[PDB]
């Protein structure tokens, strides 16, 4: 199973430096591959950044990020790494890890490099001046008015992106709908979210959302009573 | 040196649709053309390569061709299930790079109206002692994406203190919103009851809270 994880901070400010690292599991980093960086700002298209080969260190990246990246690989941690310099706000965006495979084209080649087969979940990175801020959680206690429940966290006032939320620890997920947060005046995102479930069961279930906000380092397990 | 991609296409449920990408002598005239598909919240996935090529899990459905400085996608026999952002892809030689196009979103006409499901929550106790007031008002399964949030306090229009969310595509191809109604405690103890009103395709639905 070659799975690809980003991690790194989702909060840089401008004119310094971004870094990311990919985590490379079910694979070597020492395989012959492109290991690759694409990104993608919030509503918009992808960019290719540029790649580390697995088997040279050889590098390639794209000329209009003008000698900023570096991309690196680290074979004592089986992982690939980016770092951007002199950032602004054209670098916000969520950051992929990616690696190609190999398919045989007619004439018998393994064309790589546009190859992008097995992706990382991706991270998002703010570029942004403002500090971060972590949420306070509120519960939210409640066709239909009654024979369901709507149930949720109110996931406030925090800052940057991402907050995501499941509840008791991943074993609830049929009828979970966390919503898109909302970006108030103060400039600090707000989320809710919310599970609907049978109105009997409010008192023979308790119902925790498990908030993580990484950006602050901050984890929140709410229970969530009538 | 750019790849140029529609940023909107459309067809009908089982009908076909052309997605065209325009490029240069230097990336589509002289390589491998790549196609992507996204869909919402995911990362891309590999639709093409090598110009008209599938991987495995791509039905027949999409194929892929170049001529000259262009290259196309089409897909036939049109689903919901296609809704996605569609990217084309390419080395350039010039630039030593990876190029991607802009991406076009392809809507599926047809789909049905959907009203709205609206779900008003008061400001919880522990917000209160804040000594502030958040009502929460949530909507989602709506189609086509596009709302109107009014907010009432004893049925007069309330203008302060309101803040409302784009449309956000749901994976089943509806739409999703919500709308807060930032208030003091003492703003949200002064009146009877609040209202949010949601208003989609010419109907309204419309939520009351009181404080008890």
């Amino acid at each position: 199973q070659v799975q690809l994880q980003e991690s790194g901070p989702g909060l840089v400010k401008p004119s310094e430096t971004l870094s990311l690292t990919c985590a490379v599991s079910g694979g070597s980093i020492s395989g012959g591959y492109d290991w690759s960086w694409i990104r993608q700002p919030p509503g918009k298209g992808l960019e290719w950044i540029g790649y580390i080969y697995g088997s040279s260190g050889s590098t390639n990246y794209n000329p209009s990020l003008k000698n900023r990246v570096t991309i690196s690989k680290d074979t004592s941690k089986n992982q690939f790494s980016l770092k951007l310099s002199s950032v602004t706000a054209a670098d916000t965006a969520v950051y992929y890890c990616a690696r190609p495979a190999y398919y045989e084209d007619d004439y018998g080649y393994y064309y790589t490099t546009p190859i992008f087969d097995y992706w990382g979940q991706g991270v998002l990175v703010t570029v942004s001046s403002a500090s971060t801020k972590g949420p306070s959680v509120f519960p939210l206690a409640p066709s239909t008015s009654e024979s369901t429940a709507a149930l949720g966290c109110l996931v406030k006032d925090y800052f940057p992106e991402p907050v995501t939320v499941s509840w008791n620890s991943g074993s609830l997920t049929s009828g979970v709908h966390t919503f898109p947060a909302v970006l108030q005046s103060s400039g600090l995102y707000s989320l809710s979210s919310v599970v609907t479930v049978p109105s009997s069961s409010l008192g023979t279930q308790t119902y925790v959302c498990n908030v993580n906000h990484k950006p602050s380092n901050t984890k929140v397990d709410k229970r969530v009573e009538i | 040196s750019v790849l140029t991609q529609p940023p909107s296409a459309s067809g009908a449920p089982g009908q076909s649709v052309t997605i065209s990408c325009s490029g240069s002598s230097s990336n589509i005239g002289s390589n491998y053309v790549y196609w992507y598909q996204q869909l919402p919240g995911t990362a891309p996935k590999l639709l093409i390569y090598y110009s008209n090529q599938r991987p495995s899990g791509v039905p027949d459905r999409f194929s892929g061709s170049k001529s000259g400085t262009s290259a196309s996608l089409a897909i036939t026999g049109l689903r919901s299930e296609d809704e996605a952002d569609y990217y084309c892809a390419a080395w350039d030689n010039s630039l030593s790079s990876v190029l991607f196009g802009g991406g076009t979103r392809l809507t599926v006409l047809g789909q049905p109206k959907a009203a709205p499901s609206v779900t008003l929550f008061p400001p919880s106790s522990e917000e209160l002692q804040a000594n502030k007031a958040t009502l929460v008002c949530l909507i989602s399964d709506f189609y086509p994406g596009a709302v109107e949030v009014a907010w009432k306090a004893d049925g007069s229009a309330v203008n302060a203190g309101v803040e409302t969310t784009k449309p956000s595509k749901q994976s089943n191809n509806k739409y999703a919103a919500s709308s807060y109604l930032s208030l003091t405690s003492d703003q949200w103890k002064s009146h009877k009851s609040y209202s949010c009103q949601v208003t989609h395709e010419g109907s309204t639905v419309e939520k009351t809270v009181a404080p008890a």
